[PDB]
């Protein structure tokens, strides 16, 4: 018995990464085959990235403290996104030297203000690994990875009791047109939204925020008509990106209506949760909440566990 | 009390005027030409007739080149013509019907119009393209535009039927100085040879003597029962000429402050149109709101002479700068060059 | 369509646009509403506009649902609208409509009801979105323009007899016969009640057909299946015209007469539809009156419609009292001399048909005595018997219509009609499907002199105002054949013209760029013993009429200064302007169609007044 | 409304004032001055002397 479900959400809140922690824990896991699909991947994030990096330094008119690194950012800017074959020397040192730049780290301290990624640091912290020349990326690595999605893909995994047929897609506006297609019989839906988002705005509208395009989005999902038989699962994913932003950024400037106590990943948590949670047009039906953390496997086992349960309770029954 | 003490003053001021211009009255003109002698008669002959124009002609102006020179019609065309030609350099249709007056610059290059839109707007000949395209319009004006003269490309002075006259700067639009004086329409004006001079006529039956310069009216002529409908200097810039619907003519001197002379019979019952002198100043040309346009000894008052080329009323005319020729523009559709 | 509707050239927008805008008929309501102008806008915005398009499109999906006769098919349709128009650009935020408007459609469509009016609120937020710049550009663009072309055709109607062939003879009446024609111009076929206008007065019943065509007028107007409606009124010197829809079918007396009495079932089916026509006057305020079985005709097909609009009555203002009407069908207060009545009596007037229909007499002769004081004394004093054979459902029916007390008929009540039609008796049917005409007849029909008296003036008169076109008809009639095809031909004659004034010497650009304020073609005389009519294309600036042939700029022209007087003079019986000129000089004017001869008056008049009034307070311009 | 009434009297004495302080001269010598202009350029003045027709632009010739 098979049942559709609908991984829902924003751009980039980790719909995709959803589908890679459900082929870990249930499908065919990462093999080492795999993992080297991800190295190309992986080199292409940290051009991609540290590119974005060096435009916004210029954007914000940030100095770089060391003005040797100006010659490998010239370097570093011309290099292609897509003709990336591998990692090697004359960028290595010059990457991990460009991010060792203060300049460059009052800049990725001011990644609200510019559209960067959610790995960068993961993998600009770790580039000894990767410039290794049998360097295997991990199953965390794999996790990291941006890869864009685009346009409806199926992913249907098996636990021994029910088949579980997920539908990973694209979160940006021109994306979420496709959307229509397979909203026939869907047993329940997953919407994602990242607590992170707080104080970014769109990369398809740079004037709108992305918390608030994601507060629109779940009110446009919820109260369609043919989802009122569906189940509800909102998932507010990168729990530990919040822990690190609110120490700096508070929610309180975002969002007005917030009364508790700022650099508190809990209080902010909850008001969040509260305002998602708010925009049930009846309370007459329940919304199934989780904290979580796409990244981690152990999150996502312990969370899964407990979403599949309530998922059969509801629908066997 | 204060202003009964200062139109008092007015009153006095006024009676000084007149008793240092009796003062300088020692003898007339007419005496004084007596035995100077008469020009004789100017037999004037039709040499062109410029068809074109669709209905009454309302002004025209020579080029300085003494051949081409625009008219604005009725009919809501600003032609240019070639007098020795008959051919139109160039036809420009205006995007206000009301046109009244038009002006050919010193340079060539700049032709001049307005009406009833209150503007003047300031045609290019020698553009990028070559076209006929405007170059400015300009706005300021608070009433009909009744006259204006090109002071030189970039400048040009203009006067109005709400009771001023302006000097512009085409360039950036705007009124240079304004020249506030009189308590009646401006009807027309005139350029004295030295640009920092120019007279002006209007409808509260008086002439005004400006200074481009400063932007103050230095002398005030009176004399005529009404409406002054067009002036112009002497050849010199001493004296100047007006025109009016009383019928008459009149020669005012600067220096002497006063009139010198009129221009009348008992038989000239309609209004004077138009004014212009001949190169030496000699002859005095007046058109007329009887289709006529009378040559008049400048210096005798004795009518030499009698352009009767018109059906209409002769509402326009000029002289060319080397004297060479009479153009005279009509209420009858047609301008006609004389010699 | 044998008769070529000709299509006034685009240099016709000018004199349109102003003869519109004029009468504020150039707003987006106006425009929109009549059909020819969504027909055009819509091309419009579908062709050229980029945002424009879905919103049309949205629009028309909607219209299309409203139009579905099974809920099955709204329910499946409501989704596709919703999932395409609403949720594909909600989801991407590019979905410009209000939460209310949003929320009202979820609202009824998550309790699973798919009313017919559902996507209404959209309806309206879809003209706010195409009634501001949207109309706006469409008013600019080459679709209006022809829009002016095909307006000036409407409002440019003249119809002598010439414009119809005539088919058969169909009928013969009180004051003239009626014919079954074609309409040449479109090959639509109408039904021509012509009236001898001499027999009218020697019947003294000039009233009766002066109120026939202001009733028909009230009425025609809102598309009707069952009321014979009028499309247009006219008349020749001697001949009274109306072109009403074609009864091909003849009426329901001789058809009662030659079928004997009719069932139950198939009476319903008649009552039905003659209910749905008395609902149509009685929201426009006309009682009929003359209800009875020879005033309902039937179509080809065996469908119905009322007729004899004759005996009509409009009391929107005031309430006659008198008694019209074939007096077997009369209601109580219609007979009560001077007592006050309204479209009650039309409810009575159906009883005594209905039960006609199934007994063959009305309720009140007894052995069709023909007797005016016997039937109108049992009208007011006894109740009908209705025999046992009448169902339960037609009991309540004719005992609820045949009340004397007009506060206990039925349809008086309160609600009008929806009263009548919730009766046991039509619980069966569908009343849209009723409407839409979907229920089958029971009965298709098969195929088969004083004239010396004298007419005055004051006679002629009367009709003076008797001829008229109904918009909402003529467009109609135009938007189902030729129309089209008239635009296809239209396009390409102009597209031709395109080309070949490209070629020669570029045209048109004469009145661009200046203050010209109307321009088009006219023709010109002077006076009859010397001078001819001439075509010229005019150009009107606040100061001079120009005009010019083609291959030319003027050459000619006049001032507002010497036009003395614009005044509308008939030559040969045709209106004309009379310019009187300064020098005691005549100058006449004539036109191709009446909106551009009413504009030229208009504007010149207008333009001379206010030259003559500025000139004159301009030393330099003035005369003295 | 006197502000605007001797704001007025007063341009028009300060303009009396301009008109008045100018050096006038006696009119005989006015008309000296113009009539001795004329006696020195009526030669140049083809209007007042007929000029030869060969030096006349509108009789002479066609080609210019
Ligand atoms: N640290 C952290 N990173 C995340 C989390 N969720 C997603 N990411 C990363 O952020 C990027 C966006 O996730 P992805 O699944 O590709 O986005 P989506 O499918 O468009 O919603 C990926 O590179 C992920 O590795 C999270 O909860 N924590
Ligand atoms: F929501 Al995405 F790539 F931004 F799947
Ligand atoms: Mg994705």
């Amino acid at each position: 018995r098979e049942l559709k479900l609908l991984l829902l959400g924003t751009g980039e809140s980790g719909k995709s990464t959803f589908i890679k922690q459900m082929r870990i824990i249930h499908g065919s896991g990462y093999s080492d085959e795999d993992k080297r699909g991800f190295t190309k991947l992986v080199y292409q994030n940290i051009f991609t990235a540290m590119q974005a990096m060096i435009r916004a330094m210029d954007t914000l008119k940030i100095p770089y403290k060391y003005e040797h690194n100006k010659a490998h950012a010239q370097l570093v800017r011309e290099v292609d996104v897509e003709k990336v074959s591998a990692f090697e020397n004359p960028y290595v040192d010059a990457i991990k030297s460009l991010w060792n730049d203060p300049g460059i780290q009052e800049c990725y301290d001011r990644r609200r203000e510019y559209q960067l990624s959610d790995s960068t640091k993961y993998y600009l912290n770790d580039l000894d690994r990767v410039a290794d020349p049998s360097y295997l990326p991990t199953q965390q690595d794999v996790l990291r990875v941006r890869v864009p999605t685009t346009g409806i893909i199926e992913y249907p995994f098996d636990l021994q009791s029910v088949i579980f047929r997920m539908v990973d897609v694209g979160g940006q506006r021109s994306e979420r047109r496709k959307w229509i297609h397979c909203f026939e019989n869907v047993t329940s839906i997953m919407f994602l939204v990242a607590l992170s988002e707080y104080d970014q705005v769109l990369v398809e509208s740079d004037n709108e925020n992305r918390m608030e395009e994601s507060k629109a989005l779940f009110r446009t999902i919820i109260t369609y008509p043919w989802f009122q038989n569906s189940s509800v699962i909102l998932f507010l994913n990168k729990k530990d990106l919040l822990e690190e932003k609110i120490m700096y950024s508070h929610l309180v400037d975002y969002f007005p209506e917030y009364d508790g106590p700022q650099r508190d990943a809990q209080a902010a948590r909850e008001f969040i949760l509260k305002m998602f949670v708010d925009l049930n047009p009846d309370s007459d039906k329940i919304i199934y909440s989780h904290f979580t953390c796409a990244t981690d496997t152990e999150n996502i086992r312990f969370v899964f566990a407990a979403v599949k349960d309530t998922i059969l309770q509801l629908n066997l029954k | 009390s204060e202003l009964d003490q200062l139109r008092q003053e007015a009153e006095q001021l006024k009676n000084q005027i007149r008793d240092a211009r009796k003062a300088c009255a020692d003898a007339t003109l007419s005496q004084i030409t007596n035995n100077i002698d008469p020009v004789g008669r100017i037999q004037m002959r039709t040499r062109r007739t410029l068809r074109g124009h669709l209905a009454k002609i309302y002004a025209m102006h020579w080029g300085t080149d003494s051949r081409l020179l625009v008219s604005a019609s009725q009919d809501g065309k600003l032609i240019i013509w070639d007098s020795y030609t008959t051919n139109k350099v160039h036809a420009i249709p205006l995007r206000s019907s009301w046109v009244m007056t038009c002006a050919y610059a010193p340079s060539g290059n700049y032709v001049a119009c307005g009406g009833l839109d209150n503007i003047c707007s300031i045609y290019n000949l020698k553009t990028r393209e070559g076209n006929v395209r405007v170059s400015r319009e300009l706005a300021g004006h608070t009433g009909y535009l009744s006259c204006c003269r090109f002071l030189d490309d970039n400048q040009i002075v203009t006067s109005s039927g709400d009771t001023t006259c302006a000097l512009w700067d085409i360039e950036t639009g705007q009124q240079t100085t304004t020249f506030t004086g009189h308590t009646g329409d401006v009807m027309s004006l005139s350029l004295a040879p030295d640009t920092r001079l120019f007279v002006s006529g209007a409808c509260d039956a008086s002439a005004k003597l400006w200074d481009v310069r400063e932007g103050m009216c230095r002398q005030t002529f009176t004399g005529h029962e009404s409406d002054i409908n067009a002036i112009c200097f002497f050849p010199n810039g001493n004296a100047f000429a007006t025109g009016s619907d009383d019928a008459t003519c009149r020669l005012f001197d600067l220096r002497a402050d006063q009139e010198l002379m009129t221009y009348s019979h008992d038989n000239i019952i309609c209004g004077i149109t138009s004014v212009s002198f001949s190169k030496s100043g000699r002859l005095l040309l007046a058109g007329y709101d009887d289709f006529n346009c009378n040559v008049w000894d400048a210096l005798k008052a004795d009518r030499a002479g009698v352009l009767a080329g018109h059906d209409n009323r002769v509402s326009c005319l000029g002289v060319t700068d080397d004297g060479m020729a009479v153009a005279t523009g009509s209420w009858d559709s047609f301008l006609k060059i004389w010699n | 369509a044998s008769k070529k509707i000709l299509l006034p050239e685009p240099s016709i927008r000018s004199v349109m646009q102003k003869y519109l805008e004029d009468r504020g008929e150039v707003t987006f309501e106006k425009i929109f509403s009549q059909k020819l102008g969504y027909l055009l806008f819509r091309d419009f915005c579908l062709k050229h506009l980029e945002e424009a398009k879905p919103l049309v499109e949205f629009y028309e999906e909607i219209k299309k649902y409203e139009k579905l006769e099974t809920e099955e098919e709204r329910l499946v349709c409501s989704r596709e609208i919703f999932d395409t128009y609403i949720m594909k650009e909600l989801l991407a935020c590019s979905h410009p409509f209000s939460k209310s408007a949003i929320e009202h459609v979820q609202g009824h469509l998550v309790k699973k009801q798919v009313p017919p009016d559902l996507f209404q609120p959209y309806i309206e937020e879809i003209c706010q979105n195409l009634r501001g710049d949207v109309f706006q550009k469409f008013i600019e663009s080459d679709k209006f323009t022809r829009f002016c072309q095909w307006k000036n055709v409407e409002l440019n109607i003249h119809l002598t007899m010439n414009d119809f062939s005539v088919h058969r003879i169909i009928g013969r009446g009180g004051f003239g016969e009626v014919y079954g024609c074609r309409k040449a111009d479109t090959g639509k076929m109408y039904a021509m009640k012509c009236l001898d206008k001499k027999r009218i007065k020697m019947k003294q019943g000039e009233t009766l057909a002066l109120n026939e065509r202001i009733m028909l007028s009230l009425v025609s107007t809102g598309d009707c299946p069952f009321i014979v409606c009028m499309s247009y009124a006219f008349h020749t010197p001697d001949k009274l015209s109306f072109i009403l829809d074609l009864m091909n079918g003849g009426d329901l007396h001789y058809h009662l007469s030659q079928h004997g009495v009719f069932s139950e079932a198939d009476m319903r089916f008649y009552a039905a539809e003659i209910i749905l026509g008395l609902e149509h006057m009685h929201n426009r305020f006309v009682v009929y009156r003359d209800l009875k079985p020879a005033n309902i005709l039937l179509d080809e097909h065996g469908h119905v419609r009322i007729s004899d609009l004759g005996l009509a009555c409009d009391f929107s203002k005031k309430k006659p009292h008198a008694s019209v009407g074939t007096h077997g069908y009369m209601a109580p207060e219609v007979l009560q001399k001077g007592v006050a009545y309204d479209s009650s009596a039309d409810w009575f007037s159906l009883g005594c048909m209905l039960f006609k229909l199934l007994r063959g007499h009305s309720p009140f002769r007894q052995h069709k005595t023909k007797d005016k004081h016997e039937i109108d004394r049992m009208t007011l004093t006894m109740a009908v018997e209705l025999p046992d054979s009448f169902s339960p459902e037609l009991r309540s029916l004719l005992e609820g219509l045949l009340q004397r007390d007009v506060n206990r008929r039925l349809g008086c009540l309160g609600r009008g009609a929806q009263e009548v039609k919730e009766s046991p008796f039509f619980r069966s049917l569908d009343w849209q499907m009723v409407f839409l005409q979907k229920y089958p007849p029971p009965l298709i029909p098969p195929r088969g002199d004083t004239k010396g008296i004298k007419l005055l003036d004051s006679d002629q008169e009367l009709y003076r105002n008797f001829p008229l076109t109904i918009s909402e008809r003529w467009q109609q009639e135009v938007a189902e054949t030729v129309f089209d095809t008239i635009n296809a031909e239209t396009d390409r004659l102009e597209a031709r013209k395109k080309t070949k004034n490209k070629q020669l010497g570029h045209e048109e650009d004469y009145a661009l760029g200046k203050d010209c304020i109307m321009h088009g073609y006219m023709s010109k005389m002077g006076n009859p013993f010397l001078t001819q009519w001439q075509r010229r294309y005019f150009y009107l600036f606040p100061n001079r009429l120009e005009w010019r042939g083609e291959g030319e700029a003027p050459q000619s022209l006049l001032t507002m200064e010497e036009i003395q007087s614009v005044e509308e003079t008939q030559i040969k019986e045709r209106k004309c302007l009379l310019l009187k000129i300064r020098g005691g000089k005549q100058f006449v004017l004539q036109c191709d169609s009446d909106p551009e001869l009413v504009q030229w008056k208009k504007e010149l008049r207008d333009a001379y007044r206010e030259a003559q009034q500025l000139v004159q307070r301009v030393p330099k311009m003035k005369n003295k | 409304n006197n502000t605007a009434s001797i704001a007025q009297a007063r341009k028009l004495v300060e303009q009396l004032k301009m008109e008045a302080n100018i050096d006038r001269i006696k009119v005989s010598k006015a008309a000296a001055d113009l009539m001795a202009y004329c006696e020195a350029h009526a030669k140049e003045d083809p209007l007042l002397t007929p000029v030869p027709a060969s030096e006349n632009p509108f009789r002479e010739k066609k080609f210019f």
